[PDB]
């Protein structure tokens, strides 16, 4: 039993513990998320193939670590789902081959949000996975970790529907024009869905957003959003009706919007929240 | 929240 990443990257087999890079690319499921796919990561091969066959089975208390320590959901092993954190041993898998063949290990985790979402960085701790090996010939038994870094950015959904983008960017023409946002939400299931905004207002409204603009800030304006011509206030839920697995619009547009006082020239910015939840 | 989004504009005289 020996295995590599998929860029061929060695992982060292038993003894201490290996620190495991691999690059995942989560996504919402029916009734679970997927965390990272690790059969596309990992490959193990046998170098003694005539003459012996290698067992490997994922064994009780694998588990997230890091930012993920405190969630729960299942590991699909070899084709077969068990709870995560593990609570017995799986199955075997069987490396008799020279050729490299997957590690056949996904991990899932149970939504507890509408549309929420945990960053991982790159260089952080997924899972902690504990792995025992044996074989068809003598009386070795070994169980090693593996732990499962990030090697790539990503942000893992905690809910039932996922968003075009975390982070949204959008440039104004000159005042006084206007621009649509660009934002959308799918669900794995249909689902009945709202959201509504976050962030600092400066008008009586509760609707204009503060130019917040570090250099050179105009005077007198904010941002406001709209959606179908409706003035959309901080904290007042907007309704998506049922969202289904293809993307719906959530109708946003920016506009530039009048706080009193003169009207002066220079930069505008506003930060803006959005969060999700159930209806 | 679940999506930031950041706004730009410009006022010109």
């Amino acid at each position: 039993f020996a295995c590599k990443t998929a860029n061929g990257t060695a992982i060292p087999i038993g003894g201490g513990s290996a620190n495991v890079y691999v690059n995942l690319a989560p996504a919402v499921n029916v009734g679970q998320n997927l965390v990272v796919d690790l059969s596309t990561q990992i490959f193990c091969h046998n170098d003694y193939p005539e003459t012996i066959t290698d067992y490997v089975t994922l064994q009780r208390g694998s588990a997230y670590g890091g930012v993920l320590s405190s969630f729960s959901g299942t590991v699909k092993y070899n084709g077969s789902s068990y709870p995560f954190p593990t609570t017995s041993e799986t199955p075997r898998v069987v490396y008799n081959s020279r050729t490299d063949k997957p590690w056949p290990v996904a991990l899932y985790l149970t939504p507890v949000s509408s549309a929420g979402g945990v960053a991982i960085k790159a260089g952080s701790l997924i899972a902690v996975l504990i792995l025992r090996q044996t074989n068809n010939y003598n009386s070795d038994d070994f169980q090693f970790v593996w732990n499962i870094y990030a090697n790539n950015d990503v942000v893992v959904p905690t809910g039932g529907c996922d968003v075009s983008a975390r982070d949204v960017t959008v440039t104004l023409p000159d005042y006084p024009g206007s621009v649509p946002i660009p934002l959308t939400v799918y669900c794995a299931k249909s689902q009945n869905l709202g959201y509504y905004l976050s962030g600092t207002t400066a008008d009586a409204g509760n609707s204009i957003f503060t130019n917040t603009a570090s250099f050179s800030p105009a005077q007198g304006v904010g941002v406001q959003l709209t959606r179908n011509g409706t003035i959309i206030p901080a904290n007042n839920t907007v309704s998506l009706g049922a969202v289904g697995t293809s993307a719906v619009s959530l109708g946003l547009t920016a506009n530039y919007a009048r706080t009193g006082g003169q009207v002066t020239a220079g930069n505008v910015q506003s930060i803006i929240g959005v969060t999700f939840v159930y209806q | 929240a679940d999506v930031t989004i950041t706004v730009n504009g410009k006022v010109v005289a």
